[PDB]
Protein backbone atom coordinates (compact mmCIF):
# COMPACT_ATOMS: atom_id res chain seq x y z
CA UNK A 1 0.00 0.00 0.00
CA UNK A 2 1.58 3.49 -1.20
CA UNK A 3 0.61 5.04 1.96
CA UNK A 4 1.89 7.82 4.00
CA UNK A 5 3.74 5.18 6.27
CA UNK A 6 6.15 4.38 3.17
CA UNK A 7 8.37 7.15 5.08
CA UNK A 8 11.95 6.56 3.69
CA UNK A 9 13.38 8.80 1.25
CA UNK A 10 11.05 11.30 2.14
CA UNK A 11 12.50 14.87 1.83
CA UNK A 12 11.84 18.08 4.26
CA UNK A 13 11.71 16.52 7.73
CA UNK A 14 14.14 18.15 10.32
CA UNK A 15 16.16 16.99 12.90
CA UNK A 16 15.88 13.47 14.86
CA UNK A 17 14.75 14.10 18.33
CA UNK A 18 17.89 12.40 19.95
CA UNK A 19 21.49 12.92 20.72
CA UNK A 20 23.39 9.98 21.37
CA UNK A 21 22.80 8.35 25.17
CA UNK A 22 20.54 11.16 26.32
CA UNK A 23 18.01 10.18 28.62
CA UNK A 24 15.19 8.43 26.89
CA UNK A 25 12.54 8.59 30.23
CA UNK A 26 10.65 5.07 31.14
CA UNK A 27 9.60 2.09 29.22
CA UNK A 28 6.17 3.95 29.44
CA UNK A 29 5.33 7.96 29.11
CA UNK A 30 1.71 7.57 30.54
CA UNK A 31 -0.08 5.11 32.44
CA UNK A 32 -2.39 3.55 29.11
CA UNK A 33 0.89 3.37 27.13
CA UNK A 34 1.32 -0.62 27.75
CA UNK A 35 -2.04 -0.86 26.27
CA UNK A 36 -1.67 -1.22 22.53
CA UNK A 37 0.89 -3.57 22.43
CA UNK A 38 -0.44 -6.71 25.32
CA UNK A 39 -3.90 -5.65 23.52
CA UNK A 40 -2.05 -6.45 20.09
CA UNK A 41 -1.02 -10.27 21.91
CA UNK A 42 -4.15 -10.55 23.35
CA UNK A 43 -5.93 -10.48 20.19
CA UNK A 44 -2.97 -12.41 18.18
CA UNK A 45 -2.39 -15.01 20.81
CA UNK A 46 -5.28 -15.27 23.14
CA UNK A 47 -8.26 -14.44 21.03
CA UNK A 48 -6.80 -15.84 17.67
CA UNK A 49 -8.71 -13.23 16.21
CA UNK A 50 -5.72 -11.24 14.11
CA UNK A 51 -2.16 -11.99 13.03
CA UNK A 52 0.80 -9.19 13.48
CA UNK A 53 0.40 -8.35 9.82
CA UNK A 54 -3.09 -7.11 10.49
CA UNK A 55 -1.77 -4.94 12.77
CA UNK A 56 0.71 -3.15 10.55
CA UNK A 57 -2.37 -3.07 7.94
CA UNK A 58 -4.72 -1.47 10.01
CA UNK A 59 -2.13 0.63 11.16
CA UNK A 60 -1.35 1.68 7.29
CA UNK A 61 -5.00 2.14 7.02
CA UNK A 62 -5.15 4.93 9.54
CA UNK A 63 -6.80 8.34 7.39
CA UNK A 64 -3.37 9.75 5.94
CA UNK A 65 -3.80 13.03 8.09
CA UNK A 66 -4.74 11.32 11.15
CA UNK A 67 -1.53 8.90 10.50
CA UNK A 68 0.55 11.83 10.61
CA UNK A 69 -1.07 14.06 13.67
CA UNK A 70 -1.07 10.69 15.86
CA UNK A 71 1.68 9.70 18.03
CA UNK A 72 3.03 5.97 18.10
CA UNK A 73 1.70 4.43 20.49
CA UNK A 74 -1.79 5.90 19.87
CA UNK A 75 -1.63 4.93 16.73
CA UNK A 76 -1.77 1.07 17.82
CA UNK A 77 -4.50 1.70 20.11
CA UNK A 78 -6.58 2.88 17.12
CA UNK A 79 -5.24 -0.50 14.97
CA UNK A 80 -6.36 -2.82 17.71
CA UNK A 81 -9.74 -0.87 18.51
CA UNK A 82 -10.06 -1.41 14.47
CA UNK A 83 -9.46 -4.86 14.29
CA UNK A 84 -11.40 -5.53 17.06
CA UNK A 85 -14.60 -4.06 15.38
CA UNK A 86 -13.58 -5.40 12.13
CA UNK A 87 -13.59 -8.85 13.79
CA UNK A 88 -16.59 -8.82 15.13
CA UNK A 89 -15.51 -8.87 18.60
CA UNK A 90 -16.59 -5.23 19.81
CA UNK A 91 -18.29 -2.37 18.22
CA UNK A 92 -17.53 0.94 17.66
CA UNK A 93 -20.60 2.57 19.81
CA UNK A 94 -19.51 0.25 22.79
CA UNK A 95 -16.16 2.26 22.50
CA UNK A 96 -17.36 5.45 21.97
CA UNK A 97 -19.52 5.07 25.36
CA UNK A 98 -16.70 4.06 27.07
CA UNK A 99 -14.69 6.60 26.31
CA UNK A 100 -17.53 9.08 26.65
CA UNK A 101 -16.46 10.56 22.98
CA UNK A 102 -15.50 10.31 19.41
CA UNK A 103 -13.11 7.15 19.29
CA UNK A 104 -12.49 7.58 15.00
CA UNK A 105 -11.06 4.32 13.53
CA UNK A 106 -8.41 3.20 10.73
CA UNK A 107 -10.67 3.19 7.21
CA UNK A 108 -11.67 0.21 5.50
CA UNK A 109 -9.54 -1.81 3.55
CA UNK A 110 -9.55 -1.59 -0.08
CA UNK A 111 -7.80 -4.89 -0.81
CA UNK A 112 -8.66 -8.30 -0.37
CA UNK A 113 -4.69 -9.15 -0.22
CA UNK A 114 -2.78 -11.64 -2.79
CA UNK A 115 -1.77 -15.23 -1.99
CA UNK A 116 1.48 -15.90 -1.87
CA UNK A 117 3.32 -16.18 -5.02
CA UNK A 118 2.84 -19.54 -7.07
CA UNK A 119 6.27 -19.13 -8.83
CA UNK A 120 9.40 -18.03 -7.20
CA UNK A 121 13.01 -18.43 -7.01
CA UNK A 122 15.52 -19.69 -4.14
CA UNK A 123 17.68 -17.35 -4.50
CA UNK A 124 21.72 -17.44 -3.08
CA UNK A 125 24.26 -15.55 -1.53
CA UNK A 126 25.72 -13.44 -3.78
CA UNK A 127 22.93 -13.65 -6.19
CA UNK A 128 21.80 -10.29 -8.28
CA UNK A 129 18.34 -10.00 -7.78
CA UNK A 130 15.54 -7.00 -8.84
CA UNK A 131 12.48 -6.27 -6.74
CA UNK A 132 9.39 -7.00 -9.10
CA UNK A 133 7.91 -3.92 -10.53
CA UNK A 134 4.58 -4.45 -9.53
CA UNK A 135 2.33 -2.47 -7.12
CA UNK A 136 -0.21 -3.76 -4.45
CA UNK A 137 -2.94 -1.98 -2.89
CA UNK A 138 -2.97 -3.80 -0.01
CA UNK A 139 -0.34 -4.64 3.06
CA UNK A 140 3.01 -5.56 1.47
CA UNK A 141 6.59 -5.62 3.08
CA UNK A 142 8.19 -3.66 0.19
CA UNK A 143 8.88 -0.09 0.71
CA UNK A 144 8.69 1.93 -2.48
CA UNK A 145 12.65 3.07 -2.67
CA UNK A 146 13.41 -0.72 -3.49
CA UNK A 147 10.62 -1.37 -6.01
CA UNK A 148 12.49 -2.05 -9.46
CA UNK A 149 15.98 -1.98 -8.12
CA UNK A 150 18.70 -4.28 -8.45
CA UNK A 151 20.61 -5.31 -5.17
CA UNK A 152 22.78 -8.66 -4.07
CA UNK A 153 21.44 -11.56 -1.74
CA UNK A 154 23.64 -11.18 1.91
CA UNK A 155 21.29 -13.56 3.56
CA UNK A 156 18.60 -16.07 2.66
CA UNK A 157 16.49 -16.78 6.29
CA UNK A 158 16.81 -20.32 7.37
CA UNK A 159 13.27 -20.19 8.66
CA UNK A 160 9.91 -19.40 6.58
CA UNK A 161 6.75 -16.99 7.34
CA UNK A 162 3.34 -16.35 5.68
CA UNK A 163 3.68 -13.88 2.70
CA UNK A 164 2.41 -10.57 4.17
CA UNK A 165 0.26 -9.75 1.42
CA UNK A 166 -2.11 -12.57 2.44
CA UNK A 167 -1.77 -12.71 6.25
CA UNK A 168 -1.98 -9.15 6.84
CA UNK A 169 -5.53 -9.53 5.17
CA UNK A 170 -6.37 -12.97 7.04
CA UNK A 171 -5.91 -14.70 4.14
CA UNK A 172 -6.05 -18.65 3.94
CA UNK A 173 -3.47 -18.67 1.50
CA UNK A 174 -0.19 -16.96 2.90
CA UNK A 175 1.89 -20.17 2.45
CA UNK A 176 5.57 -19.83 4.01
CA UNK A 177 8.28 -18.27 2.19
CA UNK A 178 11.73 -17.28 3.19
CA UNK A 179 13.16 -13.40 3.26
CA UNK A 180 16.37 -12.51 1.75
CA UNK A 181 18.88 -9.48 2.73
CA UNK A 182 19.11 -7.81 -0.37
CA UNK A 183 21.93 -5.33 -0.32
CA UNK A 184 21.52 -2.07 -2.39
CA UNK A 185 24.10 0.37 -2.75
CA UNK A 186 22.76 3.68 -2.09
CA UNK A 187 23.24 5.49 -5.43
CA UNK A 188 21.07 2.82 -6.76
CA UNK A 189 18.11 3.52 -4.74
CA UNK A 190 18.50 7.80 -4.67
CA UNK A 191 20.67 8.64 -7.28
CA UNK A 192 23.72 11.42 -6.50
CA UNK A 193 20.96 12.77 -3.67
CA UNK A 194 22.23 10.38 -0.58
CA UNK A 195 25.43 10.35 1.75
CA UNK A 196 25.01 6.71 2.58
CA UNK A 197 26.95 3.69 1.59
CA UNK A 198 24.38 0.32 1.33
CA UNK A 199 20.95 -0.01 1.85
CA UNK A 200 20.07 -3.98 2.96
CA UNK A 201 16.31 -4.56 2.74
CA UNK A 202 15.02 -7.74 4.41
CA UNK A 203 12.69 -8.96 1.45
CA UNK A 204 10.41 -11.72 1.02
CA UNK A 205 11.03 -14.39 -1.79
CA UNK A 206 7.55 -13.50 -3.17
CA UNK A 207 8.83 -9.22 -3.72
CA UNK A 208 12.04 -10.74 -5.99
CA UNK A 209 13.26 -11.97 -9.63
CA UNK A 210 16.66 -13.08 -10.98
CA UNK A 211 18.10 -9.84 -12.14
CA UNK A 212 18.60 -9.19 -16.06
CA UNK B 1 -9.76 21.77 5.58
CA UNK B 2 -7.29 18.97 6.50
CA UNK B 3 -8.46 19.36 9.92
CA UNK B 4 -8.23 17.00 12.61
CA UNK B 5 -11.16 14.60 13.69
CA UNK B 6 -12.88 15.19 17.07
CA UNK B 7 -11.27 12.60 19.40
CA UNK B 8 -12.19 11.96 23.26
CA UNK B 9 -8.52 11.79 25.18
CA UNK B 10 -6.42 9.24 24.05
CA UNK B 11 -6.29 7.94 27.57
CA UNK B 12 -9.99 7.56 27.36
CA UNK B 13 -9.70 5.97 24.46
CA UNK B 14 -7.03 3.20 25.63
CA UNK B 15 -8.59 2.56 28.74
CA UNK B 16 -12.12 1.92 26.87
CA UNK B 17 -10.57 -0.34 24.75
CA UNK B 18 -9.23 -2.19 27.29
CA UNK B 19 -12.56 -2.18 29.33
CA UNK B 20 -14.56 -3.39 26.46
CA UNK B 21 -12.42 -6.68 26.02
CA UNK B 22 -12.00 -7.26 29.78
CA UNK B 23 -15.50 -6.49 30.58
CA UNK B 24 -16.12 -10.04 28.05
CA UNK B 25 -13.50 -12.06 29.44
CA UNK B 26 -11.92 -11.58 26.64
CA UNK B 27 -8.30 -10.56 28.47
CA UNK B 28 -7.06 -13.04 31.07
CA UNK B 29 -6.35 -11.77 35.32
CA UNK B 30 -3.29 -9.97 35.23
CA UNK B 31 -2.93 -10.16 31.41
CA UNK B 32 -1.66 -6.23 30.38
CA UNK B 33 0.12 -5.80 33.68
CA UNK B 34 2.36 -8.89 33.11
CA UNK B 35 3.35 -7.82 29.50
CA UNK B 36 4.05 -4.33 31.27
CA UNK B 37 6.24 -5.80 33.55
CA UNK B 38 7.62 -8.11 30.56
CA UNK B 39 7.78 -4.80 28.39
CA UNK B 40 9.63 -2.82 31.40
CA UNK B 41 12.03 -5.06 33.22
CA UNK B 42 12.98 -8.05 31.12
CA UNK B 43 13.30 -6.56 27.54
CA UNK B 44 16.24 -4.50 27.73
CA UNK B 45 19.50 -3.15 26.07
CA UNK B 46 21.29 -4.59 29.20
CA UNK B 47 20.98 -8.23 27.49
CA UNK B 48 22.32 -6.70 24.20
CA UNK B 49 25.01 -5.25 26.17
CA UNK B 50 26.01 -8.40 27.68
CA UNK B 51 26.29 -10.87 24.39
CA UNK B 52 28.88 -7.97 23.09
CA UNK B 53 30.92 -7.67 25.45
CA UNK B 54 30.99 -11.71 25.26
CA UNK B 55 31.28 -11.37 21.93
CA UNK B 56 34.25 -8.89 22.43
CA UNK B 57 35.85 -11.41 24.59
CA UNK B 58 35.35 -14.94 22.94
CA UNK B 59 36.13 -15.38 19.74
CA UNK B 60 34.45 -18.82 19.57
CA UNK B 61 31.01 -16.91 20.50
CA UNK B 62 31.65 -13.97 18.35
CA UNK B 63 31.42 -16.45 15.47
CA UNK B 64 28.75 -18.37 16.51
CA UNK B 65 26.52 -14.97 16.98
CA UNK B 66 27.45 -13.42 13.47
CA UNK B 67 26.68 -16.84 11.77
CA UNK B 68 23.73 -18.07 13.63
CA UNK B 69 22.39 -15.10 16.05
CA UNK B 70 19.57 -16.76 16.64
CA UNK B 71 21.45 -19.55 18.53
CA UNK B 72 23.79 -17.34 20.40
CA UNK B 73 20.89 -15.35 21.71
CA UNK B 74 19.21 -18.58 22.91
CA UNK B 75 22.24 -19.40 24.69
CA UNK B 76 21.25 -16.63 27.41
CA UNK B 77 17.75 -17.11 27.17
CA UNK B 78 17.10 -14.17 25.50
CA UNK B 79 14.93 -15.20 22.58
CA UNK B 80 11.37 -13.84 23.07
CA UNK B 81 8.61 -11.50 20.66
CA UNK B 82 9.82 -9.45 18.29
CA UNK B 83 13.36 -11.65 18.78
CA UNK B 84 12.80 -14.71 17.85
CA UNK B 85 15.41 -14.42 14.01
CA UNK B 86 18.33 -12.74 15.22
CA UNK B 87 21.14 -11.30 12.86
CA UNK B 88 23.94 -9.42 14.65
CA UNK B 89 25.87 -6.93 12.20
CA UNK B 90 29.35 -6.39 12.63
CA UNK B 91 31.23 -3.00 12.36
CA UNK B 92 34.86 -2.91 11.15
CA UNK B 93 37.46 -0.23 10.44
CA UNK B 94 35.68 0.58 7.57
CA UNK B 95 32.11 -0.36 7.96
CA UNK B 96 29.31 0.95 10.33
CA UNK B 97 26.10 -0.55 10.55
CA UNK B 98 22.82 1.33 11.69
CA UNK B 99 19.60 0.00 12.06
CA UNK B 100 15.86 1.29 11.39
CA UNK B 101 12.56 0.49 10.22
CA UNK B 102 11.34 3.00 8.24
CA UNK B 103 7.35 1.07 7.52
CA UNK B 104 6.83 1.52 11.36
CA UNK B 105 9.52 0.55 13.99
CA UNK B 106 10.16 -3.13 14.59
CA UNK B 107 12.97 -4.01 16.73
CA UNK B 108 14.72 -6.74 18.29
CA UNK B 109 12.34 -6.46 22.00
CA UNK B 110 14.21 -8.37 24.39
CA UNK B 111 17.53 -7.47 23.65
CA UNK B 112 17.21 -3.98 22.64
CA UNK B 113 14.31 -2.72 25.00
CA UNK B 114 11.54 -1.39 23.24
CA UNK B 115 12.11 1.10 20.46
CA UNK B 116 12.78 4.89 21.85
CA UNK B 117 10.35 7.81 20.88
CA UNK B 118 13.01 8.82 18.35
CA UNK B 119 13.33 5.67 16.64
CA UNK B 120 10.15 5.77 15.55
CA UNK B 121 10.04 9.23 14.71
CA UNK B 122 8.99 10.54 11.07
CA UNK B 123 11.84 12.09 10.86
CA UNK B 124 14.90 8.98 11.66
CA UNK B 125 12.18 6.54 9.71
CA UNK B 126 12.43 8.79 6.65
CA UNK B 127 15.97 10.61 6.84
CA UNK B 128 17.74 7.67 8.07
CA UNK B 129 17.41 5.20 4.94
CA UNK B 130 18.33 8.13 2.65
CA UNK B 131 21.21 10.19 5.26
CA UNK B 132 22.69 8.31 7.55
CA UNK B 133 26.03 10.17 7.47
CA UNK B 134 24.00 13.88 8.19
CA UNK B 135 21.68 11.90 10.21
CA UNK B 136 24.57 9.93 12.88
CA UNK B 137 26.19 13.69 13.09
CA UNK B 138 23.54 15.47 13.86
CA UNK B 139 22.90 12.63 16.67
CA UNK B 140 26.11 13.27 17.68
CA UNK B 141 28.36 10.42 16.18
CA UNK B 142 30.67 11.33 13.25
CA UNK B 143 31.07 8.81 10.67
CA UNK B 144 34.63 9.24 8.41
CA UNK B 145 34.69 9.47 4.76
CA UNK B 146 36.42 6.34 4.87
CA UNK B 147 33.98 4.03 6.54
CA UNK B 148 31.11 2.64 4.40
CA UNK B 149 26.81 2.99 6.60
CA UNK B 150 25.16 0.17 5.75
CA UNK B 151 21.34 1.09 6.93
CA UNK B 152 19.43 -2.28 7.68
CA UNK B 153 15.28 -1.43 7.69
CA UNK B 154 13.99 -4.15 9.05
CA UNK B 155 11.33 -5.05 6.95
CA UNK B 156 10.42 -8.46 7.88
CA UNK B 157 11.34 -11.15 10.73
CA UNK B 158 14.85 -10.84 11.13
CA UNK B 159 15.62 -8.44 14.27
CA UNK B 160 19.40 -6.76 13.91
CA UNK B 161 21.33 -5.75 16.84
CA UNK B 162 24.60 -3.80 15.68
CA UNK B 163 28.02 -5.58 17.08
CA UNK B 164 30.06 -2.51 17.57
CA UNK B 165 33.93 -2.38 17.35
CA UNK B 166 35.51 -2.87 20.44
CA UNK B 167 37.15 0.42 21.34
CA UNK B 168 40.87 1.01 21.83
CA UNK B 169 41.45 1.42 25.57
CA UNK B 170 39.56 -1.52 26.97
CA UNK B 171 42.27 -3.99 26.78
CA UNK B 172 42.26 -6.51 29.88
CA UNK B 173 38.22 -5.07 30.59
CA UNK B 174 36.00 -7.41 32.39
CA UNK B 175 32.93 -8.84 30.66
CA UNK B 176 30.94 -6.36 32.92
CA UNK B 177 33.13 -3.20 32.21
CA UNK B 178 32.57 -4.00 28.90
CA UNK B 179 28.84 -4.43 28.92
CA UNK B 180 28.71 -0.87 31.06
CA UNK B 181 29.63 1.00 27.98
CA UNK B 182 27.54 -0.69 25.16
CA UNK B 183 24.42 1.28 25.45
CA UNK B 184 20.82 0.80 23.57
CA UNK B 185 22.27 3.33 21.14
CA UNK B 186 25.14 1.21 20.25
CA UNK B 187 22.77 -1.78 19.78
CA UNK B 188 20.69 0.60 17.37
CA UNK B 189 24.07 1.82 15.51
CA UNK B 190 23.83 5.45 16.29
CA UNK B 191 25.99 5.79 18.62
CA UNK B 192 30.03 4.21 19.14
CA UNK B 193 31.09 2.68 22.34
CA UNK B 194 32.99 5.71 24.38
CA UNK B 195 35.90 4.84 27.08
CA UNK B 196 35.95 7.67 29.42
CA UNK B 197 38.99 10.33 29.89
FE1 LIG C 1 8.38 -1.57 12.61
MG1 LIG D 1 5.11 6.44 -1.48
MG1 LIG E 1 -21.21 7.41 14.60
Amino acid sequence: MDGVHDLAGVQGFGKVPHTVNADIGPTFHAEWEHLPYSLMFAGVAELGAFSVDEVRYVVERMEPRHYMMTPYYERYVIGVATLMVEKGILTQDELESLAGGPFPLSRPSESEGRPAPVETTTFEVGQRVRVRDEYVPGHIRMPAYCRGRVGTISHRTTEKWPFPDAIGHGRNDAGEEPTYHVKFAAEELFGSDTDGGSVVVDLFEGYLEPAA
Amino acid sequence: ENAAPAQAPVSDRAWALFRALDGKGLVPDGYVEGWKKTFEEDFSPRRGAELVARAWTDPEFRQLLLTDGTAAVAQYGYLGPQGEYIVAVEDTPTLKNVIVCSLCSCTAWPILGLPPTWYKSFEYRARVVREPRKVLSEMGTEIASDIEIRVYDTTAETRYMVLPQRPAGTEGWSQEQLQEIVTKDCLIGVAIPQVPT
